[PDB]
């Protein structure tokens, strides 16, 4: 419940980094995932981060 | 008293009967939101001479003294909500002018009297929106000039008067709201009287035919740009309908929620600057080529599921949405995909068609055809019922980017002949079918392709043929759970280098990670360098190879759970560096020392060793527990997780409580 927050990151790094409506398409998939595959949290902050830089 | 984290004095729920009257001198956001108080005199208020946002919402104040604004002239907004300023007086707020925003509302003032406001030099936005009023009569001469966003929100005005607004004469409006109230009059000149109006909300009151014909005409000449009708009943339209509304230039519209049945010929041709596009909650039932006339400027259309549950959009009936770009036919029943349907839309690159078709078992290649000249990067296509897709059905699809047909009943052996085309392919979900058996040539016409999902999918011919994911060179994803596959070759996962991702999670490999089978324990998971996630878990792999993990070096998440593995070998973790977690739920491990765990907790962020139940001896657990001693590791909570279970000596023991000093 409280890890849906979350999606927030994502969203300001919608602000932070204005690509494509595609490319959230896949930030979204990598974030589900991962959230899905990592335990609680400091870890989706670091990935989603480098997947960011490594998608502009 | 109240928590205070800068300047805000964050009294939400400890109700009062008297102000603070003993926090710091110098609070800006005194939130009384719901503290029950009933006065608010010019005494205890001396002490907060610097308070800028008062919030006295959802509370009793039945008076308001002027004296009380005379010690107060920094304040900015104020929210006096459901209040109960019921008597007003000329001089509730005479010299009480420096706000910058205003709400009354839930107050009940059934009249303004004379003018209880002339100055607001600097009210950027009023709000009164719950109150009882049934006018618009705030002041008499020139006033208001600088308010931007009026919100008469529900009351019961029940017509418009130019003589009412005359006090609106040099001010700008930006979004004017009189929704919820039923209105079935506009007296002869309304809003040319206010000097800027420009925006105007309606939804929520019946206005209908014989009423909107004279509204359109009274917008004539008006500097009106968006407009809403939403829920005002339109159960059809006309040619004569909105004429007036073709001098006044207006940009938006919003007929959304207002069951509009049929439309006419010649219907929202008066309307050459409408950009944006709502009809999205109706119950249409047929759409004639003329009904959209004149829509040439529409860019965004909303039309989830307007199309009641058979609907027939007539041959060439979007020829004229030439600037149209975001179509969203998404809840309808669309029989069926003509010839010639979508033509003419060379400018739309964002389709949805997921749960509107309703007899789309099949797509053969003349299906997709009135897509043929249209840019499309999305085409969503879920929840359609999909039983085969046949040869070449995506040939018209070359500019398309995404195709997500996961949720269908796609069973079928696939051979490579569905993907001709398709040269931007960049994601197939393909997730929840019932059975897609492979062949080695099934994916040799998408080299293209970056998200190869592939859950609940059985998927046969995995181990028979040399590699069906050889050809996938540039695959991101390979995502493969709820599939059962029970047999893999040295050779299924190979030449895939910038693979990230490799769930593995209902499947039943427990029989060939043991030591007993024909050949040794299989190496799948080699030569893969950039694989950050390995989820394998649930499958029941009660044996590790020595040397299983070597390739894996860049890996970050190893969750490994609901497996019977216990008595890890050596060295299993000996090479993996980055381990930024390492999840062993629910095995059954009972020994942990420095080889089997010990180079894995170096730079180790999160630790999930939770329901394996070690043996609880001294030499058992005791680099565990002088390991957990400093944890800069964010270890879950210790409590009530680690417990002491195989010897009846010290049976029952929680790691941390296990006193060290005795061994
Ligand atoms: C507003 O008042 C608060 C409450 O004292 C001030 O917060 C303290 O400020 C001092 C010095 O500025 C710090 O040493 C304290 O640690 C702060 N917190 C306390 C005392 O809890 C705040 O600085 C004041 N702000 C202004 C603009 O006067
Ligand atoms: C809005 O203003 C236009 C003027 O630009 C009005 O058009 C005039 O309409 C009258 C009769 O209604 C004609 O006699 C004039 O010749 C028109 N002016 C032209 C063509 O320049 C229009 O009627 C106004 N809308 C109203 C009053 O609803
Ligand atoms: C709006 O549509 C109506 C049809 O309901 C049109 O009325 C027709 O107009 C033509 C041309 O003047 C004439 O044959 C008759 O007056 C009508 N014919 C029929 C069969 O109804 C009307 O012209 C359209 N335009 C306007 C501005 O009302
Ligand atoms: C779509 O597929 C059908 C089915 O194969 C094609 O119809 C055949 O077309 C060829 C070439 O004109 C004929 O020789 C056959 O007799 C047709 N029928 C069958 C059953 O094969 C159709 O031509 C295809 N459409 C396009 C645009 O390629
Ligand atoms: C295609 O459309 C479907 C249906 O709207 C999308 O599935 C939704 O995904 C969001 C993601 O947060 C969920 O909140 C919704 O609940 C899903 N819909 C349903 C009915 O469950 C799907 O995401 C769309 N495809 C793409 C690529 O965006
Ligand atoms: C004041 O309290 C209300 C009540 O919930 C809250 O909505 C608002 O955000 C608060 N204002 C602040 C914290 O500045
Ligand atoms: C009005 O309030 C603003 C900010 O609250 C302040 O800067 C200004 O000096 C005030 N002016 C008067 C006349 O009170
Ligand atoms: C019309 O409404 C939209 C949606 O809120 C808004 O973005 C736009 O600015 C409005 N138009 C004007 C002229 O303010
Ligand atoms: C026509 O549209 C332009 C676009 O800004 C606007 O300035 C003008 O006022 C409109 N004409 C009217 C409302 O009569
Ligand atoms: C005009 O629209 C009406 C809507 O009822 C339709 O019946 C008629 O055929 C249309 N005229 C055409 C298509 O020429």
């Amino acid at each position: 419940s409280l890890e849906e927050e979350a999606e927030r990151v994502v969203e300001e790094l919608v602000k932070e980094f204005n690509l494509s409506r595609t490319q959230e398409i896949a930030l979204r998939r990598y974030a589900e995932y991962a959230a899905r595959a990592t335990a609680s949290e400091e870890v989706i902050e670091e990935l989603l981060r480098d997947v960011a830089e490594r998608l502009s | 008293k109240c928590t205070v984290s800068h300047e805000v004095a964050d009294c939400s729920h400890l109700k009062l009967t008297q102000v603070p009257d003993d926090l710091p001198t110098n609070i800006t956001v005194l939130n009384l939101t719901h503290n029950q108080l009933r006065r608010l005199p010019a005494a205890n208020f001396t002490r907060y001479s610097q308070l800028t946002s008062l919030d006295v919402g959802f509370n009793t104040i039945s008076k308001l003294e002027p004296e009380l604004c005379q010690k107060l002239p920094m304040l900015k907004v104020l929210n006096l909500q459901h209040n109960e300023l019921s008597q007003l007086s000329d001089k509730t707020f005479a010299f009480c002018t420096n706000l910058t925003e205003l709400h009354l509302m839930s107050n009940s003032i059934q009249k303004i009297k004379n003018n209880p406001f002339v100055k607001q030099k600097n009210l950027i936005t009023l709000d009164l929106s719950h109150n009882g009023l049934s006018s618009t009569k705030l002041g008499t001469q020139v006033q208001l000039e600088n308010l931007q966003e009026l919100l008469l929100s529900n009351n019961k005005i029940q017509a418009l008067k130019s003589e009412e607004l005359d006090i609106f004469a040099n001010s700008s409006l930006k979004k004017l709201e009189l929704s919820s109230n039923q209105i079935k009059e506009f007296s002869p000149g309304c809003f040319h009287a206010i000097g800027r109006l420009f925006g105007l909300f309606l939804n929520n009151v019946q206005l209908g035919p014989s009423l909107t014909e004279k509204l359109c005409l009274e917008l004539a000449n008006t500097s009106i740009r968006n407009l809403s009708l939403s829920n005002s009943q339109l159960s059809t339209t006309s040619n004569t309908t909105f004429l007036g509304l073709k001098w006044t230039n207006l940009t938006m519209l919003d007929l959304s929620y207002n069951n509009l049945n049929v439309v006419g010929n010649d219907s929202f041709a008066w309307l050459p600057q409408l950009e944006y596009f709502f009809l999205e909650y109706n119950n249409i039932q047929h759409l004639f080529s003329h009904s959209l006339h004149g829509l040439f400027n529409v860019r965004y259309l909303n039309l989830k599921r307007s199309f009641t549950k058979l609907p027939k959009i007539d041959d060439f009936s979007f020829q004229w949405l030439k600037c149209l770009e975001h179509l969203n036919m998404e809840d309808n029943d669309i029989p069926g995909i003509k010839s010639n349907m979508f033509t003419g839309l060379i400018n739309l690159k964002y389709l949805s068609l997921s749960n509107s078709f309703t007899s789309l078992r099949t797509l053969t290649n003349e299906t997709f055809v009135s897509l043929a000249h249209s840019p499309l990067h999305i085409l969503n296509l879920t929840k359609n019922k999909i039983s085969k897709i046949e040869s070449d059905a995506f040939s018209w699809l070359g500019h398309l980017e995404v195709l997500d047909l996961g949720l269908n009943e796609i069973g079928q052996e696939l051979t490579g002949q569905e993907w001709r085309g398709l040269e931007n392919i960049f994601e197939i979900y393909l997730s929840y079918n019932k059975y897609l058996q492979l062949t080695r040539n099934s994916f040799a016409l998408v080299p293209s392709l970056q998200r190869l999902m592939l859950r609940r999918v059985a998927l046969k011919n995995v181990d028979s043929s040399p590699s069906p994911f050889q050809p996938l060179r540039n695959l991101t994803i390979l995502d493969l759970s709820n599939n059962n596959i029970a047999n893999i070759n040295d050779d299924m996962l190979e030449g895939l280098e910038k693979l990230e991702i490799l769930d593995l999670q209902h499947n039943n490999l427990a029989r060939l990670w043991k030591h007993a089978n024909p050949g040794g324990p299989i190496y799948f998971l080699k030569g893969l360098s950039h694989l950050h996630i390995l989820n394998l878990e649930s499958n029941g792999f009660d044996e590790i190879p020595v040397e299983v993990f070597k390739d894996l070096f860049e890996l970050k998440i190893i969750d490994l759970g609901l497996n019977n593995l216990n008595t890890l070998p050596a060295s299993v973790f000996n090479n993996q560096v980055s381990l930024k977690s390492l999840n062993l739920q629910k095995n059954l491990i009972t020994s942990v020392e420095k080889k089997v765990f010990g180079p894995a907790f170096r730079n180790l962020t999160e630790l999930d060793m939770r329901f394996n139940p070690f043996d609880c001896t001294c030499e058992s657990i005791a680099w565990f527990v002088n390991w957990i001693n400093e944890t800069h590791t964010n270890i879950p909570e210790l409590s009530s997780h680690y417990l002491c279970n195989t010897p009846p000596h010290y049976h029952g023991f929680p790691v941390r409580l296990f006193d060290t000093s005795s061994c």
